[PDB]
RNA sequence: AUACAGUGAAACUGCGAAGCUCAUUAAAUCAGUUAUCGUUUAUUUGAUAGUUACAUGGUAUAACUGUGGUAAUUCUAGAGCUAAUACAUGCAAUCUCGACCCUUUGGAAGAGAUGUAUUUAUUAGGAUGAUUCAUAAUAACUUUUCGAAUCGCAUGGCCUUGUGCUGGCGAUGGUUCAUUCAAAUUUCUGCCCUAUCAACUUUCGAUGGUAGGAUAGUGGCCUACCAUGGUUUCAACGGGUAACGGAGAGGGAGCCUGAGAAACGG
């Protein structure tokens, strides 16, 4: 399979990006500099990127930075930075509730939930303990925030009220996720258990105790993801093992080892792209595309820089990957799906692209 | 020398081995540019072990990345360090490059730190190749005739140029002794007899 | 002494474990001046206090005041009370007033509620503390 | 701010309040603003050699005026206490001293007197490379000072070379000039120095008339021994 | 506390 | 948005003060620079005056000093093991002053062997037993004494003696 | 403990009241047809 | 539509308007910097190779590199201050009023207005080493005798003008370097003297 | 003036750009004062750096020439030039212990020693009342700083006639310290009626301790843990007032320069 890096640094892993900027003035005579094409203008952070997400409409994308902590929003139609907004503290997680980028929620590292509207920052609230993940429930419009302590925090935007907090048996929530079809909330614990909760009522449904025969080392649930079918459930562990579960049965159907032993930072279900039975499991160094049923590796995407977050533009072959580099990386796999409408003629220049194996 | 890099096959030239030996020296030249062209021509010789570590050798020849490259490339037990099987082929090319940087005069604060870094990577190296550095330093010194005869100095060898060469050699040894200290490898041919040879000149010079 | 999460030490003061000349850890101290005798419990003590006038990085300069201790409940600081007679010209008579002053106290001093303490001005230790107890009586 | 109202000007220049809307603002220089005499007022409103600021500017571009042996072309150059103003075209040397009223009084001096000045030692400390030096009241940094020189002493500086020829220690019985307070301009001998550590030291001074007064040490300038001043007094 | 500040009104003549 | 002004705070008596004026630039504040282990990444900050500050956003190297033998070497930083202020910084491997970190033993071990000719005269070669165990493990406990977020450096020193024992007890 | 927000407050914070509106459609699967999976979740 | 073709070797340039749409079609779907054959353009351009450099649309908004669209977009550009302005895409299309081309290689036939004509360089070298490079001067040879001169005629008066050579070695520069070195030496001499008298004073005091 | 040399448009560099209208506030404004050993500071003043070169490159372009688009702007693309105090690069000495005590100033064998800036660790420690202050040394570190590739006027002294050696007065630059112009916090004091205003404060820090983040910097200014504290009938807190007796530049949010601004600039 052919994987193309439309945007991103193309230097050796050892060489830092800021040196390439010094080499930029010297290399300007080189023909390659003119030929290189950027997809989105200013699609870069001054030092590094934390997380990336796209608007549901597909017109807009949002990103966060290390210094000065800023919230870039990029407009796909005009291929430019819509605006940059600075935040008081480095951001841990964020959500986009509105269909457009207008209304967003950002969990900062200073224990603060910040609501940002079109005009600017609207209001800031402080949760009792530091938060590590954040998710919205669209039917009830309650914001559920994982926390270092056992209790999982709630904020109901409708009443605007902090309602009663879940009490979890184990301390430390790494990732929280909800199933759109069922509404089930799965909480990713520090211990080797994933806690499942009922959205309508205040009641525990079950525990799943993850088991790995290969390694006896302790592992922590780093990520949890639900497929749109409402049945299959994916888990990421700190040891680099991704478990896919049919929610109805306790046993794991498939266990995939990424091989590098790093924490799985994200799991993305590739239903919309076509050939529904595919999954991405993202580590610090590699995000591998493989089939949910066979377990065979389809494509492998290995950047020159560590990955913090990955995201898939719906219905297309774009992967946006938040990295430690100045330029954020964009990848294209033609076989998976067509290029987006806004990258309409990206197909034309495919021979010009880097063509990483 | 930038043409010799452009030769499609430098191996099948009329005299490749002897050319490689002269390219072997130009890689040890003080001028970092001459090393770059020399390394480029040395790589026209296709060799898989050299090809694997291609980028690192440039990071050494580049001045800006020199300090960072040493800490990553030459540190023992490092993740990116050379593999044991490739030490024999690669680390020779390491020998001259740092030898060239040591040749660079310490005329600036940056250069003085550069010289210190060149001597500080010696402990990472295993002893036989530490001797190879000390041999390269003493190769220019022509001392075999002195010990071959009854320890007599030739008038022709007694020149201002020659004294400069021992002064460079002795200074490198002193810096190496400061770093390696008790772990310093001591050999008659590589270091001791050039060292004694240099002293014999200073006495022959200061009297004559 | 080591009752905190961090290790308490006098900055820039080094005790060399290998040499081991003296069992006692090397202790730095200074005299605050003004004829204020540095107590021996500070010289031969084991406490660590960055705000101590004899062992901390604080200098006594400015006004030197005296007061009566009224509260000693908080850690390493106290509240003293200073009283005076303010003149009212419109009737030409004096009225008593008082002011409560928070003052830092080093652990080298033992202060109760009721004694007289002489204190010295120094840099702002906290939001309201700008003095340091330098003589107890 | 860059403008000074004549009424808002401090008192000591003796300037009439009604001459104009604004007064010269002393520029940055050796002396503080509130005890400096810019060359414009000294040349125009005291000596009368100039009638207007433009005439003063012509005078300064002619390079006829020297302050402490150096030509100054700034109209608002802040001349101050113990500053020597030399005018070679007319052969005058002037020393700036407070009067008993507290104004600067234009005092003619000899060329030998002009050749030197007196500076109160404000600070003594070791510089880089272990080079001791002294900072005086006029901001002069003089290296390699005599070890006996300490703070509050007065050093006799030669203008041509800027070196220390002699010094006077601060001690009882020394002759003193007051440079501040109500006693500004008064001259007397030290009696006793009363010390408040962490506070302003106080000095008692007795005049030739046996009258005694107390003044802060910061307003104290030793000028010589009793009956033997090192400078000509008005 | 003693201010130790010169006052212009005291020096200036008030005879008029 | 960050300000260090005291006007927003309450009075000593407990009264709620009104906003005297809007935030000023001479009374500004900036955010913490959460330094984390990784490839060196530093950003320059123009401060008031001509002065400038280094911001260490990421750093994997540090000049650490063995004070007992009086040497300093540049070594890799493995990770944060303990921080007295907040344990979250330890979990996130955030680098700040006073943070206890793990540093490579290779340069220190090489220096010791070269100077003393003994695998890690004999009496001088003797050192503490705990630090021997640390070298045997291959990784040393160190305390960051430099301040990365202002100077851009993570220099520090090896824990020894009473401080070392105290931190081992805390660990 | 209440200071700095370290404790939870259930009082009315005006700015975030009515920040959104609930979607009346609800989950795709039916209310009873959702209930039964959760009972059988993980056997 | 119009084509501004430039022949950089001669420095020449000329404009050519087509009525037929087949030529305009043959450049459709290309990109700035891509090369097109001159024979497809026409028999006159047979054998020529043209590199696309940019252009302007019917509305006048220019073509920009880096934007891979056939339509206009509002992009944030620089002339630190950044302004969002409309720019037309980099792909040749029917909305382009003028295209700029560069003659990479010459064809069989010579163009009347580009290949057959030349334009001289406006200015010559000014720095001394630039002059040496231009005339290949040896180090012993002096640039002063090879400075390029231009004749100027005002009415009946005539005279030559030459540029001021920059970085020329002159006695003044040597004198100035020597003066700086002597000043440094003299300052060190004064300092050691002062240290000596200070040491003598301390010896007297002790 | 055969490099140019007077004047000099344009352009590139350098410096500086820091009245009005609304509201209203009781010693939180302001006035006086103290401290900054807790601090930044353009400029002025004085000091302060022996550690290819008879002068490197475009890795460079403006102004300028020429070709065009657009209804159109302090709107624009293509091609071709040429400079710096703009941009990158960069180069056979001095001082000590001093035998011989040879000559008794004196020479002198040999042994030695020899930047600055940041950060960390360690050692010693003239100034103030007081310091971990000044300063010095050692071991390392640095996106390791700086240590004249600059300009005007004059053409002197020597000779080893080579335009050979050696040079006078200034301008513009540069490290550190002090000084000055300021700034920011900061001590104590300072005429209304008041209880028909008795509790206020912890009310997303209230009082203090320890560690960290921010900050020219001290400091709950902010953050993690810990103790329940702090003012007040000696009037806290609240209310009224002839308390004219401090804010914005269409409205809120974010950002950029500078020594100095959250700028009447962008």
């Amino acid at each position: 399979v052919s994987v193309y890096q439309v945007s991103g640094t193309n230097v050796s892993r050892s060489l830092p990006d800021w040196i390439a900027k010094k080499r930029k003035r010297q290399l300007k005579n080189d023909l390659e500099y003119q030929n290189r094409v950027e997809l989105i203008q200013d699609f870069e952070f001054s030092e590094a990127s934390n997380k990336i997400k796209v608007s549901r409409d597909g017109q807009y994308c949002m990103a966060t930075g290390t210094y000065k902590p800023q919230i870039h929003v990029y407009d796909f139609a005009n291929l430019s930075l819509k605006f940059d907004r600075h935040t008081d503290a480095e951001n841990v997680d964020f959500t986009i509730l509105s269909d457009d980028w207008t209304k967003s929620v950002h969990l900062q590292n200073d224990r603060s939930i910040q609501f940002q509207n079109k005009g600017g920052l609207h209001y800031t609230t402080r949760i009792p303990k530091f938060g590590r993940s954040l998710v919205y429930n669209k039917v009830n419009c309650d914001l559920y925030v994982g926390a270092s302590g056992n209790e999982l925090y709630r904020l109901n935007l409708e009443k605007g009220r902090f309602l009663n907090p879940f009490k979890l048996d184990t301390e430390g929530v790494n990732h929280v996720s909800i199933n759109e079809v069922n509404g089930l909330l799965a909480a990713g614990t520090e211990t080797n258990v994933v806690e499942f909760w009922d959205p309508r009522s205040r009641s525990r449904v079950s525990k799943l105790y993850l088991e790995n025969n290969i390694d006896n080392r302790p592992f922590q649930v780093t990520t949890t993801s639900f497929r749109n079918d409402g049945l299959t459930f994916a888990c990421g562990t700190s040891n680099g093992y991704s478990y896919i579960y049919d929610l109805r049965t306790s046993e794991p159907s498939i266990i995939k080892d990424q091989g590098y032993g790093f924490d799985i930072k994200k799991i993305i279900w590739l239903d919309n792209v076509g050939t529904e039975n595919k999954i991405v499991t993202c580590d610090k160094r590699i995000a591998k595309i493989w089939d949910r049923l066979d377990g065979k590796a389809y494509a492998s995407m290995e950047p020159s820089v560590d990955i913090n977050d990955i995201e898939h533009v719906p219905g297309t072959g774009m992967f946006f990957t938040a990295n430690e580099s100045i330029p954020m990386h964009t990848y294209y796999i033609p076989s998976l799906g067509p290029s987006p409408r806004w990258c309409s003629f990206l197909d034309s220049i495919t021979e010009e692209l880097e063509e990483k194996p | 020398l930038k043409t010799l890099s452009k030769f499609k096959n430098i191996k099948n030239v009329y005299s490749a081995t002897e050319l490689h030996d002269h390219l072997m020296v130009l890689l040890g030249s003080r001028n970092t540019d001459v090393q770059k062209l020399a390394l480029d021509a040395l790589l026209a010789y296709k060799n898989p072990t050299l090809n694997k570590y291609r980028d690192n050798l440039k990071n050494l020849l580049d001045d800006t990345l020199f300090k960072d490259e040493i800490t990553t490339f030459l540190t023992e037990n490092g993740s990116q360090s050379i593999k044991a099987e490739d030490e024999k082929v690669v680390m020779p090319y390491v020998l001259r490059i740092f030898f060239g940087r040591a040749q660079v005069p310490p005329t600036s604060g940056q250069k003085r730190s550069r010289k210190i870094a060149v001597i500080s990577v010696l402990p990472n190296f295993k002893k036989p190749y530490i001797n190879d550095f000390l041999s390269l330093a003493s190769e220019r010194l022509d001392y075999n005739y002195f010990f071959g005869n009854s320890h007599q100095i030739n008038s022709s060898k007694a020149t201002l140029k020659t004294i400069r060469r021992m002064t460079g050699f002795v200074n490198i040894v002193n810096s190496t002794l400061s770093v390696l200290r008790t772990n310093f490898p001591l050999h008659t041919n590589s270091v001791l007899q050039p060292l004694i040879y240099s002293i014999a000149m200073a006495y022959y010079v200061l009297d004559t | 002494v080591q009752s905190e999460r961090a290790f308490q030490k006098q900055p820039h003061i080094f005790n060399n474990p290998k040499v081991k000349t003296s069992k006692r850890t090397k202790r730095w101290y200074k005299n605050a001046g003004l004829g204020f005798k540095t107590p021996k419990t500070a010289i031969e003590g084991s406490y660590i206090d960055k705000k101590c006038p004899f062992t901390g990085l604080v200098s006594i300069r400015g006004k030197i005041l005296t007061g009566t201790v009224v509260s000693t409940k908080m850690h390493r600081t106290i509240v003293i009370r200073r009283a005076y007679l303010h003149y009212i010209p419109k009737y030409n008579r004096y009225e008593k007033r008082h002011k409560n002053v928070p003052v830092h106290v080093s652990p080298a001093f033992r202060v109760q509620v009721g004694d007289i303490v002489t204190v010295g001005q120094c840099r702002p230790i906290s939001k309201t503390v700008r003095f340091n107890v330098v003589k107890v009586s | 701010k860059k403008h000074l109202k004549r009424l808002a000007a401090p008192h000591h220049w003796l300037l009439d309040k009604l001459s104009g809307c604004y007064a010269p603002r002393p520029s940055a220089g050796p002396h503080k603003l509130r005890e400096s005499l810019p060359l414009i007022v000294f040349l125009r409103n005291r000596l009368k050699y100039a009638l207007n600021g433009r005439e003063v500017k012509a005078i300064l571009m002619q390079r006829h005026v020297k302050v402490d042996g150096k030509v100054r072309t700034d109209t608002t150059y802040p001349a101050g206490f113990m500053d020597v103003i030399t005018l070679d075209a007319t052969n005058e040397n002037f020393r700036l001293v407070y009067d008993v009223k507290g104004r600067f009084a234009v005092h003619r001096i000899t060329d030998e007197e002009a050749s030197y000045k007196l500076g109160k030692v404000k600070k003594v400390q070791l510089g880089k490379k272990g080079v001791p030096y002294v900072v005086t009241h006029d901001g002069r940094t003089i290296r390699y000072p005599d070890p006996n020189i300490k703070v509050n002493d007065t050093v006799k500086i030669d203008l041509a070379s800027g070196k220390i020829t002699d010094f006077i220690k601060f001690d009882a019985g020394k002759l003193v000039y007051v440079t501040g307070g109500r006693n500004l301009g008064r001259i007397g001998t030290i009696v006793h120095k009363e010390r408040h550590d962490g506070g302003f030291d106080l000095v008692h001074i007795k005049d030739s008339l046996d009258n005694t007064f107390v003044t802060r040490l910061n307003n104290v300038f030793v000028i010589g021994e009793q009956g033997k001043p090192y400078i000509s007094l008005p | 506390h003693f201010e130790d500040r010169f006052d212009a009104r005291e020096h200036k003549d008030r005879s008029n | 948005g960050i300000s260090r002004d005291s006007r927003h705070k309450r009075s000593a008596t407990g009264a709620k003060r009104a906003q005297f004026r809007k935030k000023r630039k001479f009374e500004l504040g900036r955010q913490p620079a959460n330094t984390k282990i990784g490839a060196k990444r530093i950003h320059s900050v123009r401060t008031r005056g001509g002065n400038k500050k280094y911001r260490a956003l990421r750093i994997e190297t540090g000049n650490f000093s063995w004070a007992s033998e009086g040497i300093s070497k540049k070594t890799r930083i493995a990770g944060v093991v303990y921080h007295p202020s907040n344990n979250e910084l330890v979990r996130t491997n955030t680098l700040t002053k006073a943070a206890i970190v793990q540093i490579d033993a290779t340069p220190f071990r090489q220096w010791f062997e070269a100077h003393y000719g003994q695998t890690l005269r004999a009496a001088s070669a003797k050192i503490e037993s705990s630090v021997e165990s640390q070298f045997s493990a291959g990784r040393l406990y160190a305390c960051i004494s430099s301040r990365p977020g202002q100077s851009g450096r993570c220099d520090g020193y090896i824990l020894e003696g009473e401080e070392l024992a105290f931190y081992l007890r805390r660990l | 403990k209440a200071s700095k927000g370290r404790k939870l407050n259930y009082s009315v914070q005006d700015p975030i009241a009515n920040y959104e509106a609930p979607i009346t459609s609800g989950y795709k699967w039916s209310d009873d047809q959702i209930d039964e999976f959760f009972a059988g979740l993980l056997g | 539509m119009k084509l501004n073709i430039s022949y950089p070797v001669n420095g020449s340039q000329k404009t050519f308007e087509i009525d037929d749409e087949h030529r305009i079609r043959v450049f459709f779907d290309k990109r700035i910097g891509q090369e097109v054959d001159g024979e497809a353009v026409g028999d006159e351009f047979k054998g020529y190779v043209f590199k696309i450099s940019g252009g302007n649309d019917k509305q006048g908004f220019p073509m920009k590199q880096g934007v891979l669209l056939p339509t206009r977009i509002k992009l944030l550009l620089t002339k630190g201050e950044r302004k969002r302005k409309s720019v037309r895409g980099a792909i040749v299309g029917p909305d382009l009023a003028v295209l700029a081309l560069v003659i990479v290689k010459k064809g069989e036939q010579e163009l009347e207005g580009l290949t057959d004509t030349t334009v001289p360089k406006r200015l010559g070298p000014k720095r001394a080493n630039n002059i040496r490079k231009f005339f290949g001067l040896s180090k012993e040879d002096d640039v002063r005798d090879f400075v390029i001169r231009r004749e100027v005629t005002k009415g009946e008066k005539t005279y030559t003008k030459a540029p001021k050579i920059q970085r020329l070695v002159t006695p003044q520069r040597l004198q100035r370097k020597r003066h700086q070195r002597a000043l440094k030496v003299r300052n060190a001499q004064a300092q050691r003297e002062a240290a000596a008298e200070y040491a003598q004073l301390l010896a007297k005091r002790l």
